[PDB]
């Protein structure tokens, strides 16, 4: 949700997101967040599966 | 998976468990009898004549 002001002066203006770093580091982190879902997957098969 | 985490989640449950199965259930209530002491029956005054 955005309003109509806001709209208006981010395409007035011609932004676009620009950012400083690498691509390796959004997929570690993306690697990360697998990691934690697994650990999670894992514990609850060697315990709660039933 | 991070194969540390599953040992401290067993090693948990294991300590819940065990800690779960110790508990004793032992009640040493009194009795709601009473104890009775001694009494002797008193004499009412009377009057005697012939």
């Amino acid at each position: 949700a955005v309003e109509l002001e806001q709209l208006a002066a981010y395409g007035l203006t011609g932004a676009y997101p620009r950012t400083n770093h690498s691509v390796d580091t959004i997929v570690k982190t993306v690697n990360n967040i697998s990691a934690t879902y697994s650990t999670i997957a894992q514990m609850l098969s060697t315990i709660d599966l039933d | 998976p991070n194969d540390e985490a599953t040992i401290k989640a067993l090693d948990n449950v294991i300590k819940q468990i065990e800690a779960l199965s110790v508990i004793v259930n032992r009640s040493e209530k009194a009795d709601d009898a009473q104890i009775l002491g001694p009494n002797t029956y008193k004499q009412l005054l009377e009057h005697l004549f012939s």
